[PDB]
DNA sequence: TCAGCGAGAGAG
RNA sequence: AUCGAGAGG
DNA sequence: CTCTCTCGCTGACCTCTCGATG
């Protein structure tokens, strides 16, 4: 029913047009009958009745009366929500001017006119508006515009800003005010409290202020003063009116019974706490929960699940429908009180009402779209909320005391954009990039690990098996080792150039535990990518495979079995950790007491003059460094290759299956770099401005510090945890600058047809043309050949035979060399990085690049004190 | 869900009633924010038009 | 229709327009009063459309044809 | 480098980019900045695609001059002009960082709604403004559907109907 | 506090 | 309701 | 014409407990 919003100044016959009454002198509501004042600041005549078809005196109750005004009160009958609605008005005895106007960098008021802003302001307090709106009416704006024209860096601005006037149809005059507006007084209310007293706003004050002072002001010149002591009233009305506006602008700042400045009318519009930021871009809503979340293990990678409690109360009116349906109640109270004493039959009715009804949940740090998906409930006992273990990484959740949010969508339309868009099962590649989201990561890559190594000379090595079953037979029965070297039979499947599945069956040297895993890869890939030892890649590296080849739905599946087989094969193993895990190379005290001597040898160098007093530090550094090399070369050559082991008579050499070095070379949670300081040396501190402490810590965490080596590592400790606090906002700051500049970009368009484009050179050149569009004609590097046709998208296959023949350099379509105007065209676009086919239209891109952009920074943030 | 009187009551009916589907309106915030602006002697509205 | 919606949005073309149709279709259902061209297997109207667009019984055009027959 | 090298190349701070489009092509700086920033962000690890950078290079120079307006505005005049046979007009374009870009916009609800919500309202008011409620902050301000998604094909309904 | 920017006087 | 103090992600 | 130099003005996610004062 409306199309535009429009904007310009007031008039006093505007204003006088608004109000439902005239001027209101008298304050308050008469703290001891709490009836208002007639002619006040709340006063019913003016705003409304106090209550919903009453008079005040209370002569008509009825809504026959409607639309009567009563003739001893003066108030008409009417619903009482109008009181939000109706304003007024205060006829000032002497103009005042505008703070706005008159105090900002670029002054308005004092610019149509030229002097500058110090000598008006002089003026202004006293040292008149009457003389400032005088000369403002009595200019010509015509002949100005006409005069400064034929004259001509400071003369254009005001030439734009006389035209400004002339267009927009308002008066130059009208910025000194002359009656005030009033605002409805339900948008300030009077709230009572639990004892006598009351609790009123800032506004019911500086109103009180204003009226009173031009009260003063008016009997002044029924007494007919002199005007030295006029001129001080004078000043003083336009001291009350800017505080009212903007409290603050020329500082004198008004306060109530604390010592705190009093909020003005400009004070509820601005800012982090005012209506834009704080009431209409964003609000609470109804149908919502909160708890802590814990772990289920058992879940499909769509479901989550609901404590019953959190339910029963979330789905109350599907409930009271389903109840009133089957007739088990008749009024809407049979329903409530079933209900609340917890019937045997609401346990069924709710089960149904829940059977494929999705829900939203949503962690409180949102960084990019991740951060709200939507499952569907599992009704459990107990009071904490259950989540997938594949979801966690891209919430950035964890289980040391976490907490997380729950919505319900209400209509169709809500329901089916939640199961066709935000449904887990459809968000497994990033926005950002290609890699997928969805990754193993710990128990699962550890059991892997664990099941995929091999040994030697164990138990059952050397047999001929029928296929994996009888290896799992064998492995079960007792009879065979995980880690055994066999030859199994084995059976895959290739694709055709039609797309049909051709069999080849064959023998293979392989483990047990790799026949055994085998059983749950899909048909249609190869065996050679489980026969080796797996790490946190090659799973990553067989789930993408798999996407790239077989498609969506196979995935879900190969992923949730993956999951399940990696914890049924981590507990088994009995993976633990102890002291004796953590081995100390023999050499290292000989290194030490070398380096040691080698510094002292030094000193002898500096004790009788022969090298600079600044040329010893660098000798120092660069011999405890190189001792540091040494030692952490030793620790990690000793530790990740320890067999000594008796093969069929002799002696051999292989790879170690320490705990420790299982857990780093896994790739689950260790780093080389840890395992230093845990059993090597912690190495070379640094002071507080930078510098670098002369001599190291030459003690490992096995074996302790003492109390000087442990004072000194506090330093960058604290550091790190400062640098972590104290820098979080900038990333906010920037991120909300970001979405602020480009969140109206949308794809409207599809093919704007301007022929230019970009050059791109090698990174390699598959990772920076993987999904754009040929700008321009590019051949085969053979003359007068043509590999690829011009307007293509490159795919896995044309980035394949790009790279077959070694293509140079390719020229691509881009975003900012786009003719569309509003918008953007797909073909200039490219990709979708998020699902694999070219861009749709109707997609706002503008928003999802500056979170991309935003979400790294934030994340680099908070993992600094983990080093 | 949040600021709409009548639009919550009819969805409300609704949904007892056995029908999930909305009427929107508008927010009450705007209309507060609307008066508030004119408070300060401008005049700002709707162009229905 | 369960677990994944990857079949209906090759069939119909996009997934902003799918939701459409799909809800369009379950209105009917669910108020004005209509019978499956499927069987129903305990299901909600909305995965029961999904079910029918799948198989290829449900389109923009099959629904203005209906409407225009209809009237 | 770190956090406040990126914060300075989006506000092109002066140390130059505004040289390198005035004299080499916009195609230049493009290039030189997703460079600038991809230097920063490859020392961590971070994997970013270069076309959201492009997208808010192009959102940052959006005017022109020939006092400043609008870069399709000029483009449709010109257009307009030349369909009749007769002489266009000629323009430079410029560049501003994202804080001023996001206050000079035809839009002056997002901008109150933005920051400095006072000179925006006493411009808006002295210039006498419309807004035609063509974003997505507008349309989620006043409560309808935004457009783009599922709501996009509604919006385009009604320019069948205007 | 600290960083950043424009408006306004200076001394040539 | 505002102010002050503390705590968790 | 054109570098220096003061001097203001605006900016820096979600949840829980207590008391004192309106
Ligand atoms: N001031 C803050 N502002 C903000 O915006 N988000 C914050 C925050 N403080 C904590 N978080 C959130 O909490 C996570 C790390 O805190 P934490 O649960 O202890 O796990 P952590 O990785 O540190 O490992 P642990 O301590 O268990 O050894 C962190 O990412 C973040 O999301
Ligand atoms: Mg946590
Ligand atoms: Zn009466």
């Amino acid at each position: 029913e409306f199309d535009a919003i429009k904007i310009a100044l007031a008039s006093p016959d505007m204003i006088r047009s608004w109000s439902f009454g005239e001027v209101k002198k008298p304050e308050t509501i008469n703290y001891r009958t709490f009836k208002p004042e007639r002619d006040g600041l709340f006063c019913a005549r003016i705003f409304g009745p106090v209550k919903d078809y009453e008079c005040l005196c209370g002569k008509y109750k009825r809504l026959k009366h409607r639309g009567v005004i009563c003739e001893k009160c003066g108030v008409e009958v009417t619903q009482t929500k109008v009181r939000r609605e109706r304003m007024g008005h205060i006829e000032l005895a002497s103009p005042t001017a505008h703070i706005w106007f008159l105090k900002s960098l670029p002054s308005r008021i004092g610019l149509l006119l030229d002097m500058p802003l110090r000598d008006i302001e002089r003026v202004l307090y006293f040292e008149g508006a009457e003389a400032i709106q005088a000369l403002l009416k009595s200019m010509d704006l015509e002949q100005e515009c006409e005069q400064l024209r034929e004259e001509l860096k400071k003369l254009t601005k005001r030439i734009k800003l006389l035209e400004a006037f002339v267009q927009s149809g308002n008066k130059p005059e009208w910025m000194i005010l002359t009656v005030l507006p009033v605002l409805p007084p339900d948008l300030r209310p009077l709230v009572p409290l639990d004892g006598g007293r009351f609790a009123t706003s800032d506004l019911n004050d500086l109103y009180r202020r204003v009226i009173n002072r031009n009260n003063r002001l008016k009997r002044l010149l029924d007494l007919a003063a002199p005007d030295i002591i006029v001129r001080n009233e004078k000043r003083m009305l336009q001291e009350a009116v800017d505080a009212l506006l903007d409290n603050g602008r020329r500082g004198r700042a008004i306060t109530g019974s604390n010592k705190r400045p009093l909020k003005s009318l400009a004070d509820m519009i601005k800012g982090k706490q005012g209506r834009f930021r704080q009431n209409l871009l964003g609000k609470r809503v109804d149908y919502s929960g909160r708890s802590v979340i814990t772990v289920g293990p058992y879940l499909r990678l769509h479901q989550c699940g609901l404590p019953k409690k959190m339910a029963l109360e979330l789905f109350k009116p599907f409930i009271y429908g389903k109840l009133e349906l089957r007739g088990l109640a008749t009024t809407i109270k049979a329903a409530k009180k079933m209900v609340e004493r917890e019937e045997a039959v609401v346990w069924d009715i709710l089960d149904e009402v829940i059977r494929e009804h999705p829900v939203l949940l949503n962690r409180a740090p949102t960084l990019h779209r991740l951060g709200i998906q939507a499952f569907e409930p599992v009704l459990i006992e107990g009071k904490a909320i259950q989540l997938h273990p594949l979801v966690c990484a891209a919430y950035n959740a964890d289980f040391d005391g976490d907490q997380m949010a729950v919505h319900v969508p209400l209509t169709l339309e809500a329901q089916l954009e939640a199961r066709a868009l935000m449904m887990s099962t459809n968000n497994i590649l990033s926005p950002a990039n290609g890699e997928p989201i969805i990754v193993p990561s710990q128990d699962v890559v550890l059991g892997l690990y664990y099941m995929t190594r091999d040994c030697v000379n164990a138990k059952g090595e050397g047999m001929v098996l029928t296929g994996p079953k009888e290896a799992e037979r064998l492995y079960r029965s007792g009879l065979a080792s995980l880690h055994a070297r066999v030859k199994v039979r084995i059976t895959e499947y290739e694709k055709d150039a039609n797309g049909e599945l051709v069999a080849k069956t064959s023998l293979k040297d392989t483990t047990v535990g790799r026949a055994i895993l085998w059983m749950i890869v899909p048909k249609g890939l190869p065996y050679s990518i489980v026969n080796q030892a797996l790490g946190k890649k090659a799973i990553s590296k067989m789930l993408n495979t798999c996407y790239r080849i077989l498609g969506l739905k196979p995935t879900v599946i190969f992923a949730d079995q993956i999951m399940y087989t990696g914890f049924a094969y981590a507990a088994r193993s009995g993976a633990s950790v102890g002291i004796d895990d953590m081995v100390i190379p023999e050499k290292k005290h000989e290194i030490i007491s070398e380096a040691e001597a080698e510094v002292a040898e030094i000193q002898e160098q500096f004790q009788s003059g022969l090298v600079t007093a600044g040329e010893r530090y660098n000798k120092v550094i660069d011999i405890w460094a190189a001792a540091n090399d040494r030692v952490s070369k030793a620790m990690m050559d000793n530790l990740q290759t320890e067999t000594v082991i008796n093969r069929d008579g002799q002696e051999e050499k292989q790879v170690s299956f320490n705990s420790i070095y299982m857990m780093a070379d896994s790739g689950a949670r260790g780093s080389a770099a840890q395992i230093r300081q845990l059993a090597g040396m912690r190495g070379l501190m640094a002071k507080p401005d930078g510098s670098i402490i002369e001599t190291p810590i030459t003690a490992n965490f096995r074996e302790g510090l003492n109390v000087l080596q442990y004072f000194i590592s506090t330093h960058g400790a604290r550091k790190g945890l400062a640098d972590t606090a104290l820098k979080t906002a900038n990333s906010g700051y920037l991120t909300r600058r970001l979405v602020d500049v480009a969140q109206d970009l949308v794809v409207t368009e599809d093919d704007c047809g301007t022929h230019e484009g970009i050059m791109m050179t090698p990174e390699p050149l598959r990772d920076r043309v993987l999904g754009r569009v040929t700008a321009e004609d590019v051949l085969k590097p053979g003359t007068a050949d043509i590999l690829v046709p011009r307007n293509t998208l490159l795919h896995e296959q044309w980035c394949d035979l790009l790279e077959e023949n070694s293509v140079d350099a390719v020229k691509v379509r881009s975003v900012v060399s786009c003719d569309t105007d509003f918008g953007v065209c797909a073909h200039c676009y490219g990709r979708d990085l998020a699902r694999g086919h070219i861009i749709n239209k109707g997609e706002a891109i503008g928003v999802i690049a500056a979170q991309s952009i935003g979400e790294p920074g934030t994340q680099l943030t908070m993992r600094t004190f983990h080093i | 869900k949040s600021d709409d009187v009548n639009g919550r009551t009819k969805m409300y009916k609704n949904i007892v009633d056995g029908n999930h589907q909305m009427e929107p309106g508008m927010p009450e915030s705007f209309n507060v924010l609307l008066k508030e602006i004119r408070s300060l002697g401008i005049n700002i509205e709707l162009e229905d038009e | 229709a369960r677990v994944t919606v990857q079949d209906a949005v090759e069939k119909i073309g996009n997934r902003f327009d799918l939701v459409l149709v799909a809800a369009r279709r379950a209105r009917q259902m669910q108020v004005g009063g209509k019978d499956p061209l499927v069987p129903e297997e305990n299901d909600k109207t909305t995965v029961i459309a999904l079910r029918e667009i799948e198989e290829g019984l449900i389109n923009n055009q099959i629904l203005d044809v209906r409407e225009r027959q209809e009237q | 480098g770190g956090l406040p090298r990126v914060a300075d190349l989006f506000e092109a701070r002066r140390p130059a980019p505004h040289d390198i489009l005035r004299l080499r092509g916009v195609h230049a700086v493009t290039r030189y900045i997703v460079n600038e920033v991809q230097d920063v962000y490859r020392l961590q690890g971070v994997k970013i695609n270069d076309k959201h950078i492009e997208v808010i290079v192009r959102q940052m120079l959006r005017k022109a001059t020939i006092e400043q307006v609008e870069y399709s505005r000029v483009k449709i005049a010109n257009r307009e002009l030349e369909a009749n046979g007769k002489v266009g007009a000629t323009y430079s374009r410029d560049l501003l960082g994202i804080t001023k870009a996001s206050l000079a916009t035809e839009s002056f609800i997002s901008a109150a709604s933005f920051q400095e919500t006072t000179r925006v309202l006493t411009e808006a008011a002295v210039a006498g403004k419309r807004d035609e409620l063509r974003g997505l902050k507008e349309n989620v301000i006043v409560g309808r559907l935004i457009p783009a998604g599922t709501g996009y094909a509604y919006h385009q309904d009604r320019m069948r109907r205007r």
